[PDB]
C-alpha cells in the first residue's frame, strides 16, 4: 500500500469525527428551525373584552381540531414509510491474549 | 344542513359558550398550549418524513445494485 | 476489519513486541520449523484452561495465516495477539448521510475529498487514492451503503 495502515486508520477515525459534528450541527440547525416555525405557526397569546374574547377561544377550539388532523395526516405518512422501510430492509438482508501472557511468562 | 356538521361545530358551544370570564382567561391559555404542542409534533413528524425519503431512496439503490 | 489490526501491530511499543517475542519463543520450544503448528497451539490452549479440537485449532492458525504454511510465525503471531486485545451499523448509517452531500445515495470521490480536507489534517494525493480504492471494492468511483459499512469496521 502507498501509505501505512496506521495512517489509513487515523484518517478513517477523523472522517467520522467530523461527520458526527456535522450531525450535531445539523441538530442545532433543526432546533432553531423548529423555534422559528413555532413562532410563526403558534403566535403566542396576549390580551380582553369578555364578549369578543370568547369568539377567539372558539377559534382556538376549531384550530385544535384542524391542527391534530394535519398532524395525523403527516403521521400516517411517516407510519406508512416505516412499513416500507422495514419491508425494503427485509428484501436486501436476504441478498485469549492477556490470560495467555500471564500463564506463560 | 348536515347532521355531522352541526354536531361538530357544537363542540365549541358545549365547551366555551357557557361560563366564566376568569375561567375563559385560564382556558384560552391551555387551548393555545395544545396547538403549540401539536404544532411541535407536526414539525418533528415532517422532519422524520424527510429523512425517510432519503432512507428509502438509499434502500432502493442498494436493493438494485445488490441484484 | 483486517487493516485495523496491522495498525495496532504497527503501534506496538518495542517493549510490548519484546514480551511477545519472549512469549513466542517459549511457545515454539520444540517445534521443527520454529513456528506454532497444532502441537504447540494445542498444548498452550489445553493447558490454558481450555481444550479445542484439532480442526478447531487450525482455524485459529488460518485466521492469521498470511503464508499458508499451517504455522503461525512471529509476525502472524503479533496479528493473532492484537486480534484479542467499534461502531454500530445504525450509527454508521446516520453518518453515511453526512458524506453523501448531493444526497444521491452514494459517496463519490469529491464528497470524500471534502470530508478529508475538513479533517484539518494535511491530505496527500496518495491518502486520497488509497482510501477511495480501499472503500470502493468494485471500482465504480463511489461507495454505496453496503461498502461504507465494511469501510468503517471497528473504527472508533
Ligand atoms: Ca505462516
Ligand atoms: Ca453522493
Ligand atoms: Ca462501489
Amino acid at each position: 500500500s502507498k501509505i501505512s495502515a496506521s495512517r489509513k486508520l487515523q484518517l478513517k477515525t477523523l472522517l467520522l469525527q467530523i461527520a458526527k459534528q456535522e450531525l450535531e450541527r445539523e441538530a442545532e440547525e433543526r432546533r432553531g428551525e423548529k423555534g422559528r416555525a413555532l413562532s410563526t405557526r403558534a403566535q403566542p397569546l396576549e390580551l380582553l373584552g369578555f364578549a369578543e374574547l370568547q369568539d377567539l377561544a372558539r377559534q382556538l377550539h376549531a384550530r385544535v381540531d384542524k391542527v391534530d388532523e394535519e398532524r395525523y395526516d403527516i403521521e400516517a405518512k411517516v407510519t406508512k414509510n416505516i412499513t416500507e422501510i422495514a419491508d425494503l430492509t427485509q428484501k436486501i438482508f436476504d441478498l485469549s491474549a492477556d490470560a495467555m501472557m500471564q500463564a506463560l511468562l | 344542513r348536515e347532521k355531522k356538521k352541526i354536531l361538530a361545530e357544537r363542540r365549541k358551544v358545549l365547551a366555551i359558550d357557557h361560563l366564566n370570564e376568569d375561567q375563559l382567561r385560564e382556558k384560552a391559555k391551555e387551548l393555545w398550549q395544545s396547538i403549540y404542542n401539536l404544532e411541535a409534533e407536526k414539525f418533528d413528524l415532517q422532519e422524520k418524513f424527510k429523512q425517510q425519503k432519503y432512507e428509502i431512496n438509499v434502500l432502493r439503490n442498494r436493493i438494485n445494485d445488490n441484484q | 476489519m483486517d487493516d485495523i489490526y496491522k495498525a495496532a501491530v504497527e503501534q506496538l511499543t518495542e517493549e510490548q513486541k519484546n514480551e511477545f517475542k519472549a512469549a513466542f519463543d517459549i511457545f515454539v520450544l520444540g517445534a521443527e520449523d520454529g513456528s506454532i503448528s497444532t502441537k504447540e497451539l494445542g498444548k498452550v490452549m489445553r493447558m490454558l484452561g481450555q481444550n479445542p479440537t484439532p480442526e478447531e485449532l487450525q482455524e485459529m492458525i488460518d485466521e492469521v495465516d498470511e503464508d499458508g504454511s499451517g504455522t503461525v510465525d512471529f509476525d502472524e503471531f503479533l496479528v493473532m495477539m492484537v486480534r484479542s486485545m467499534g461502531k454500530s451499523e445504525e450509527e454508521l448509517s446516520d453518518l453515511f448521510r453526512m458524506f453523501d452531500k448531493n444526497a444521491d445515495g452514494y459517496i463519490d470521490l469529491e464528497e470524500l475529498k471534502i470530508m478529508l480536507q475538513a479533517t484539518g489534517e494535511t491530505i496527500t494525493e496518495d491518502d486520497i487514492e488509497e482510501l477511495m480504492k480501499d472503500g470502493d471494492k468494485n471500482n465504480d468511483g463511489r461507495i454505496d451503503y453496503d461498502e461504507f459499512l465494511e469501510f468503517m469496521k471497528g473504527v472508533e
